[PDB]
């Protein structure tokens, strides 16, 4: 996917178009597992 | 005993209220927006019996203590109900001192402001949260679809709205609501079940009715050869269980309580389907976001999790949308956590805690403060 | 032995049936829905003692003679009951071939529909009158109302629901019933005079008591400060001859019997007074119907025809009405017969006979065929 | 009154909108009489 | 029974339909643009209860019958709606033939000409007037200015256009229409009011909206200090009685509902201030007819009947002409009527019967006659 590399080197918010353009309309969960490991 | 703070991802599902934290993965709270009266008070020895510990006990207390949501219609005619069902929260499932945990706030649109106000500031007072946040529970879902382009049909818990949204661009012109609550099937059912033989009013009466449906009753896609089928078809012709142990025998009614969204003329309702409001609506929205919602026909709110739910969904849009384009609705089965796991997500939202409603930004400026600019 | 033919103006009065013909004035017909049961058996000579004349003879035979409804709660449990129950009105006072006149039926909704199912079969067969035709009892009253428009209170032999109607217009969602019956008041009547120092059960026991009620019980319109006037006040402290002899005494029962209609508490019910059905009803009426209610508050119901019935109506109204609006409720003395007298209309309204139950129609659709498009 | 004239002059069912216009909730009773008459 | 004929001055004001004759002073008609459709179907004995009167009876028939604009957006969807909406007209309230008396015929710009094809031939077969005739509402009220030099503003029944104009002479180029209606602003007054609090969509809860804009609803001047104003400005903090009986209160909203008209934004229309437009129509037109403009800066439309609605128009041409010029937008009270009188005129006009639409003309050439050097 590179989905993971590509939005931990997305642009810091536009995790936004980089998950949702990857399919991962779970940015939501991309980050809130981000967050799990981050929260 | 811990870093900074979780926030706390609070959420009064519209029948339900229920939350965890910030980066939660499961709202640790779900229980009954309800609260309960008995009646007689039978001299009895001894205390422990609550007037109004609703919470999640009082069901066990059913009967006897009668039913209150303060949000009644998604509507919350009164506050300190609401209020020690916020301290049972924080307090018994909570467990938790609110002062020191952030919090996101979960609302649907159409609340005149002071409801906003009043539960902010005394949330600040009662509670001294670090500082608290709020947000609609239609936006709060809309993340939790994460497909930021499209509308979401938003029919929950007892909610209904309709949410067209584009890269997280939503028109409210083109926004809408349906007053229908499974509540209110719950209330055609009790009509229907009732004059067809039976006799169910009571509060917890109803609580078997809800139950009934959100576990059996359901939907066909279509109706009248669908009403043939249901004319004789044995299948269907199922008794349940009462749970006074009775088992209540069930046809027609399984699907002919909810599918009314399509036809409030069972509600008698003056309103219109579910179907056409999506539809009304994306007409309303730009020439080809269209195929946008198509693509992003994003269904919300678990109740709703009968069957053929998009399967009429998408055939009434054919029935009206351009077999040029392509439509999809979205529904993920887990739709009732959806709302409070984008709520997680937003609040959790590290990049974002700006936003929260500090004690003190409301104390320069009261509540009223509360409104421009922030929610 | 004359012209084409009358229908058959037949009401079971929820506590009597009764009847007359298509234009007729009185129904000739009047008397319990009871059956009766002697026990013992004396052996006695010779015969004539019915098991079950109850019809209105039985009264005669009350106390060895038990009692029987078969539509008990509004509810025929059974029909050959009430089988002979027709056969001997339309023979002994209606004492009349079926098979020659025609009938409308009186009913009250909430019905599963088997029941009309088969009376109206049976009626074809053992009585081929030239056809039937059902009615609701409530809409009987309703055009016994003949103002079209606004809600009537039907409390009436024993029923009671919210009739709520605008020429001839009626929104079913929110139309109710009240469980209450002239019997259940009955019951909490027994409940305190035996208490308070009665011993006051049997079956013709109760046939007294309702008879108390309906000659002596009332209400006053207030309570509180009518408590402290029955505190001591004795006009009320009157004793009234019990038909053993006994002159069984009265005080504050007279009225602390039927108000509860307005607090179940005193019978404990879940539901809420009458006024306030009334009320809900209404504003679930449309915006300014309610006007058209308070010149239209009609009651019906002769059970209910005690005091003040009314001057609670309208000040509870009133309590809970914008005196904005002016408020008017409707009751006349005869609302009996208000129900026959409509259903008398209707049937007798000569622009309407394609609505009876033709055998044949039936006989093609069986008993079926009664629902749709028909009644 | 004239409702005696009117009604008979009514249209045939409106008889509704004359009896009940001019008060006569008993359109009810005006067709009963009427019916006892024509019953 | 008289003289030649008098012209039909048939007005579908774009709210109601409106009319009187050639000459006439008065539009002796006048009433809702609605279609009616009850619900439920009691069943009532007897008849007279139309599905659809409306006309103007039927909003006493508001509430169980629905809404239907023919010409919804001034685009009649359907016409035998509208086609007995005539025979009302012609034979109720007009109660006449309209075989022998012309008519002209009312029409807004933006019309697919097939409208106007069948209109006509139907209004030859169906009323075979002597003649018919139509013209362009915009023109009607252009006329009905008199000021043969100037644009014209004519928001009115519920209609929107500028009408650049110039000793007769107009700019279609140059001239445009606002979407905006009444209707429209009724629309964000529903959105507002209840999400404020109030629960507000039914067909005759938007009569009861509209005539609050049209008695109570203004605009100030300004927003912004206006805003503050409204900040705290009990004066205007007035609530009016709702005709349920309820007193609707009223504060920001009585203005805040118009003004967008100048700012969609709140409609979230794409468009511009009806202001602007003027200005750029204007702007569009030659050199030194501005100043023409300016004296001739008529506004045209009774729902706009709103406070300062010139006092805006001058302040903010003002905001964007040359002072060098002087300005004057010119609106009589009567602006209804005035689309009405100057057809009147017209058609009265006798040195004009040429124009009328003979039965013949069509006859030979169809419909599409009417095109091509007449309309």
């Amino acid at each position: 996917e590179d989905v993971w590399e590509i939005l931990r080197q997305a642009p810091p918010s536009e995790y936004e178009r980089i998950a949702f353009q990857y399919g991962v309309t779970d940015l939501r969960g991309m980050l809130k597992r981000l967050k799990g490991m981050r929260r | 005993d811990d870093e900074e703070t979780t926030a706390l991802v609070c959420d009064n599902g519209s029948g339900l209220v229920k939350a965890g934290f910030a980066g939660d993965d499961a709202p640790r709270a779900v229980f009954p927006s309800i609260v309960g009266r008995p009646r007689h008070q039978g001299v009895m020895v001894g205390m422990g019996q609550k007037d109004s510990y609703v919470g999640d006990e009082a069901q066990s207390k059913r009967g006897i203590l009668t039913l209150k949501y303060p949000i009644e219609h998604g509507i919350i005619t009164n506050w300190d109900d609401m209020e020690k069902i916020w301290h049972h929260t924080f307090y018994n499932e909570l467990r938790v001192a609110p002062e020191e945990h952030p919090t996101l706030l979960t609302e649907a649109p159409l609340n005149p402001k002071a409801n906003r106000e009043k539960m902010t500031q005394i949330m600040f007072e009662t509670f001294n949260v670090p500082a608290m946040y709020v947000a609609i529970q239609a936006v709060l879902s809309l993340y939790a679809s994460g497909r930021t382009t499209g509308i979401v049909l938003d029919s929950g818990d007892g909610v209904t709205h309709n949410v067209p949204i584009y890269e997280g661009y939503a028109l409210p012109h083109a926004i809408m609501r349906l007053d229908l609550a499974g509540r209110d099937l719950t209330d055609y059912l009790m009509k229907i079940l009732t004059e067809r033989g039976y006799s169910f009013v009571t509060t917890a009466e109803r609580e078997i009715v809800r139950d009934i449906k959100e576990k059996l009753c359901y939907v066909a896609l279509d109706f009248e050869n669908e009403m043939a089928t249901a004319a004789s078809s044995s299948s269907l012709e199922k008794s349940y269980e009462l749970p006074d142990g009775q088992v209540i025998t069930i046809g027609n009614e399984r699907f002919r309580c909810p599918e009314t969204l399509f036809q409030p003329s069972f509600i008698g309702m003056e309103s219109a389907g579910i179907h056409e409001t999506t539809y009304n609506s994306i007409m309303k929205c730009d020439i080809d976001i269209r195929k946008d919602l198509y693509a992003n026909n994003v269904l919300s709110g678990g109740t709703t999790m009968y069957p053929g739910i998009a399967d009429r969904m998408q055939k009434e849009i054919t029935a009206l949308a351009p077999s040029t384009m392509k439509i999809k609705i979205i529904a993920p089965p887990e739709r009732k956590y959806s709302v409070w796991i984008g709520g997680s997500i937003l609040a959790s939202l590290s990049t974002f805690q700006q936003m929260w409603i500090s004690k003190q930004e409301y104390d320069e400026a009261g509540p009223s403060i509360v409104h421009r600019k922030c929610f």
